[PDB]
């Protein structure tokens, strides 16, 4: 079990674990986050009591460095950074856990949500998305745009997704303009799956990380690109069935861990209702659609 | 965006443009069977593709072949007019092609974008006019180049006759489409205006009689009145 210990907390803050959070007030004795699980990325967040403009936040793995936060007065904001000496950061921790001043990561035995939801996540892949060149951990924030974005205006700071465009010549073969639009298994299988990210594992990985952008940051973007990757999926006649079967729980997890005061901004209507009642897959997802029937049937 | 009254005269400009209506593209007549269940048979449609600008009109003529063996073929019909449209922009010198195409039906843009990808230049746009475009096939001589048949053709025709070396194309469209809502509205009575006087003839090589500027103002009277009359004959007015 891993520790993110805090220089201090010097302003207060909304702090984000995971799906977890908690208040923190000004100059209160907090010196970080304990009882990490290994095994899994983590994102730790942050929203400031003064202005709850800009959620920001930073992935990490654990086993990637001894991970810290502090907070620059400069810049205003709780930075992660790393901590290279061993020695002084286990002396570091050590001291915080002997002084209690560490809150514990709160994970119930039974609960899977967390795994859930990062099962396809990579945070060696998020090299790919947050290139921030000397970081090991990928900062993300509310406002950052898409690198695709910047074309319809920073690519190195901004979401590097993959670019799904359904009216676009990557998408249509020529002489198939029809078949291709209207079935777009060649675009998924093909130019997606076996041309850009390799495997399906892939393929769910940015999915999973582009959903929690868009929940933890309220990241537009993100959950574009969220939208975009269920829908290519939903709108191809062909699809592996072990992809369709691991697409329906990733998605029940998503839908049911999403507050139920933000559907109204997190969820596309057109297409959701396309994929649940009018896509090729719409008799493919039946426990998303159970939990999307229960939970937000204004919605559709 | 979307063409309508206040950017009417964009139509007349010098930017080459077409007018795109697939209502005439995929044609039945529904009849019952031995077994008196319903039944449809296809016959031949066209394309209806025009520049406002100089008449010109491009009539693809879809031959009942090409539905054989297909399925969804109101959804296929859309796709067809894209590839169809698509292969005549390709088919025209690089200062011929057009650098908007006005779709009349808004179900055409998605079919005619994806087909046109190769060209991200030219514009692909809907409209809230209300073309009268589907009462092309109330005119004669098109009426009878499509039904005659027996493969596809594309049949090119000046819509206008000659009436560009009297009139502006700006009036000339608004003729065009007086004319086309009339047959529309009262195919009958609009052909018995046009046609009353055996002495008013059309030419070999046009679509219209041969109107002087005089009897066309009538001619034209005329095509209001039947249109306001129907509507009141419609609405009791
Ligand atoms: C092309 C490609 O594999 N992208 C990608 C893969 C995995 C992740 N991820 O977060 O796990 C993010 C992006």
């Amino acid at each position: 079990m891993n520790t993110v210990p805090f220089t201090s907390a010097p302003i207060e803050v909304t702090i984000g674990i995971d799906q977890y959070s908690f208040n923190v007030k000004e100059n209160q004795p907090f010196h970080g986050i304990k009882d990490i699980p290994i095994g899994h990325v983590h994102v730790i967040h942050f929203q400031h009591a003064d202005n709850s403009s800009m959620r920001y936040g930073y992935w990490f793995d654990c086993r990637m460095g001894n991970f810290y936060i502090q907070y620059d007065p400069k810049d205003g904001l709780y930075k992660m950074m790393e901590e290279r000496d061993g020695a002084k950061f286990e002396n570091i921790v050590h001291n915080f856990k002997e002084r209690q001043m560490m809150v514990s990561y709160p994970k119930i035995d039974e609960d899977d949500t967390w795994y859930n939801l990062t099962e396809f996540v990579q945070m060696d892949k998020i090299r790919k998305i947050v290139r921030k060149d000397e970081n090991q951990f990928s900062y993300v924030d509310s406002s950052m745009t898409t690198v695709q974005e910047n074309e319809l205006s920073d690519p190195a700071h901004s979401l590097n997704y993959t670019v799904i465009n359904f009216k676009s010549r990557e998408a249509i073969r020529p002489g198939h303009e029809m078949e291709d639009f209207l079935d777009k298994s060649y675009y998924l299988n093909t130019v997606m799956l076996q041309g850009i990210f390799k495997n399906s594992s892939n393929y769910f990985g940015e999915l999973q990380f582009a959903f929690l952008n868009a929940m933890f940051f309220g990241n537009y973007g993100s959950s574009l690109q969220w939208h975009a990757m269920i829908e290519l999926i939903c709108s191809s006649a062909t699809v592996p069935k072990h992809m369709l079967d691991k697409l329906d729980e990733i998605l029940y997890y998503q839908i049911k861990t999403l507050p139920e005061q933000y559907s109204d901004i997190l969820l596309n209507e057109r297409v959701w209702n396309i994929c649940l009642y009018s896509s090729f897959q719409k008799n493919s997802l039946h426990n998303t659609e159970k939990i999307m029937e229960n939970k937000y049937p204004e919605l559709l | 965006g979307a063409m309508n009254s206040s950017n009417y005269a964009e139509l007349f400009n010098n930017d080459i443009k077409l007018f795109v209506d697939d209502t005439n593209v995929y044609r039945v007549t529904v009849h019952k069977t031995f077994e008196g269940n319903v039944a449809t048979k296809a016959i031949n449609g066209c394309i209806f593709t025009l520049n406002p600008k100089t008449g010109h009109l491009f009539l693809k003529i879809i031959h009942t072949s090409v539905w054989a063996g297909q399925k969804r073929l109101s959804q296929l019909a859309k796709w067809k007019t894209a590839e169809e449209v698509s292969a005549l922009v390709r088919s025209l010198p690089k200062e011929e092609q057009p650098k908007q195409i006005i779709v009349t039906r808004k179900a055409m843009l998605d079919p005619l974008e994806v087909h046109m990808l190769d060209f991200p230049n030219i514009a692909i746009r809907p409209t809230e006019l209300r073309l009268p475009f589907s009462a092309a096939m109330s005119i004669d001589k098109l009426s009878d180049v499509v039904m005659k048949a027996t493969e596809p053709q594309m049949v090119l025709f000046n819509i206008y006759d000659d009436w560009l070396d009297r009139i502006s194309s700006y009036t000339a469209f608004s003729r065009l489409t007086l004319l086309l809502r009339a047959l529309k509205t009262n195919e009958e009575s609009a052909k018995m205006i046009l046609l009353s006087d055996p002495t008013i003839t059309i030419k070999s090589y046009h679509l219209w009689p041969s109107f002087t500027d005089e009897q066309w103002i009538t001619i034209e009277s005329q095509m209001r009145d039947l249109i306001l009359t129907e509507y009141g004959r419609k609405y009791n007015v």
